[PDB]
């Protein structure tokens, strides 16, 4: 009860130092989520950890513990045996969580006899492989050849949270804690690994793709009026379903079928926003309506798959909204600013820069305003850490509460190797 | 007195020679005109008849400066209603933010406390 | 005698065709006199009629660009207050439900400290 005093006391300093202009209604919500946050940090108020064993017992033959006791080759098998040399292109689609299924198994019945300083051993091996072979892949089995490997990859944390639910209600001293913290250390080393892998295999995935596709020149270009775009959009929706495809084809989670499609326009997002204040190039009220037009199109395929859509592509739709209406009030303009709420200041003073009239030196851009911009600009730049910054960079959240367990098709699509499936039969 | 009175009838058949002739040459010169006067007469309806029709094709364009620079008046309206719209929203905010504030306030007060 | 008798009525019978030949070129004279004076009134009456048609050429044109002149400016304000507004929703959609958010984590911050004050 004591420390009922403590918090009383960092707290008595946020509150003076809480209660230098008329900030306006983006940067108060800021202010506002930040209070709330630590508020929070406030109310939730670690030395040494160590790794330890446990005893054996229960559907435990005396062969069963003996195949796990000798790591060394259960995973050999796993990593170089099957699992790197599967080709991807070629999986009888039978098993097609094959990896998964095995990958469990394993680390399943390795916990079971408490080995755990077997097994923490077994997955960091095979970690570190799985994401190997991503860091491989062909400019061309990248496309199905990332995915495999992630729908098998975004169940492990999920099958690891759910060995958990086991260990659980029991209340031992030494097969619970020592467990149920391994298990719960699991769910992340692991998500971590998933979330990095994906990350970096999404982006360089959309790279090779947009040019493939090359999607500047069908959404953010001023040659192609023509209902031509409209035949190289039927090449994108061609290529958006077969990507649809795949997912499928793969047996891919299903609120993780559905991050992808978000991530995928967020990327296509920032691209489409970046390249908007690089190639473009003059900008103009018209040029905007093409761009927001064709943008349609894009949203297009998406509008039936997943839902909100356009909250992804809200920096360069939202973007786009600004140079459909030239301004010339440095009022209205004020008055208006707390409309963009997705671009800082600092892009629009981008996006608004290169703008130029093809009307003829009639629809020219005030000087008034772009002022109140470079100020507003400077303002915040010492206010807070050190200019903000304009070009967009692509980032996705984290997958956690989209991946998932379900033991369920699983196994109704995984078959077996060696080692391995004998290692099945002694366990129960 | 039958050579004389035959000479007047020599005079007055030569002269009619001659006076039915330019009388000839008369009516041969009428029917031209009656020609230009036919063929410029014609030339009057032609153009009586593009101007019938840049007659239309004003009445047209006129009948848009209208619709048109009226449409276009109509929208100002409209623009500016959405403008001075938005000061009432600003505050909707401005003041839901403060509201959340207290919201706050009185949440910090709790804790120190 | 009997001979200057179908002499005189053959010479009095010219004298007769004379007068009706004159008779008759002194007309086809009033019309040549009379269709150069309609001729000349529709020479000039075609003139007339050919400048008074470069003026409606002329506001043609100039009726032609207000026309098209406008119609841009149509689109050019359709566009903005389309835009405009398009974003004013976006705004709200966007605060709205942003503040409803916020609001919303107040109240659970307090329920979860309005519970270990009673506990």
């Amino acid at each position: 009860e004591r420390a009922a005093a403590q918090s009383s006391l960092i707290q008595s300093h946020m509150q003076s130092l809480a209660a230098n202009k008329p900030s306006r209604l983006s940067d108060e919500v800021k202010s506002m989520k930040q209070e709330l946050a630590f508020i929070e940090n406030v109310i939730a108020q670690a030395n040494k950890p160590k790794l330890v064993n446990v005893i054996r017992r229960e559907s435990g033959n005396p062969d069963l513990l003996e195949l796990l006791m000798d790591l060394n080759s259960y995973t050999l098998e796993v990593t170089e045996g099957y699992l790197k040399k599967v080709n991807v292109t070629e999986v009888n689609g039978d098993n097609v969580l094959g990896p998964i299924h095995v990958i469990t198994t394993v680390v399943s019945s390795l916990v079971r006899n408490g080995l755990l300083i077997q097994s923490s051993k077994f997955i960091s091996k095979v970690l570190l492989t799985v994401e190997s072979i991503v860091m491989s892949l062909p400019k061309d089995e990248t496309m199905l050849g990332g995915i495999f490997w992630l729908s098998n990859l975004s169940r492990l944390p999920a099958f690891a949270a759910n060995q958990k639910t086991l260990y659980e209600a029991n209340g031992g001293d030494e097969k619970d804690k020592l467990t149920l913290i391994y298990l719960n250390d699991l769910e992340n080393e692991t998500l971590k690994v998933f979330d990095k892998i994906y990350s970096t295999w999404l982006v360089k995935f959309m790279k090779h793709a947009s040019a493939h596709i090359e999607i500047f020149d069908m959404v953010l270009n001023e040659k192609l009026f023509k209902n031509s775009g409209d035949e190289k959009f039927a090449k994108l929706f061609t290529f958006l379903n077969e990507f649809d495809a795949v997912l499928s084809k793969f047996q891919v989670v299903d609120s993780m079928h559905t991050k992808i499609f978000n991530d995928t326009l967020k990327y296509l997002n920032v691209m489409l926003f970046n390249d908007l204040i690089t190639k473009s190039p003059a900008l103009n009220w018209k040029y905007g309506y093409e761009v927001d037009r064709n943008i349609e199109r894009l949203v297009s395929w998406f509008e039936p798959r997943i839902e909100d859509v356009r909250p992804n592509l809200i920096q360069i739709i939202q973007a786009v909204k600004i140079l459909q209406l030239k301004i010339s009030n440095l009022n209205e303009f004020k008055l208006l600013f707390d409309f963009w709420y997705a671009l800082n200041p600092a892009q629009i003073q981008a996006i608004l820069l290169k703008y130029k009239p093809a009307n003829k030196g009639e629809a020219g851009v005030p000087n008034e305003i772009l002022n109140y911009l470079a100020n507003v600009i400077k303002r915040e730049n010492l206010s807070l850490p050190g200019k903000m910054e304009i070009m967009l960079s692509a980032q996705f959240d984290s997958a956690k509460n989209h991946l998932r367990y379900d033991t369920s098709a699983i196994t109704q699509n995984s078959n077996t190797e060696g080692l391995a499936t004998v290692s099945k039969i002694i366990k129960l | 007195m039958e050579s004389k009175l035959l000479e007047n009838l020599n005079l007055l058949k030569n002269e009619n020679e001659n006076l039915n002739s330019i009388f000839e040459r008369k009516n041969k010169k009428l029917k031209e005109l009656e020609k230009d006067y036919s063929e410029l007469s014609n030339r009057y309806n032609e153009q009586k008849e593009k101007m019938d029709q840049l007659s239309k094709l004003a009445k047209n364009s006129s009948a848009i400066e209208q619709s048109c620079s009226e449409k276009l008046q109509n929208m100002e309206v409209n623009y500016n209603s959405l403008l001075e719209s938005q000061n009432l929203y600003r505050d909707h905010y401005s003041d839901e933010i403060s509201k959340l504030n207290e919201k706050i306030g009185l949440l910090e007060l709790e804790l120190s406390n």
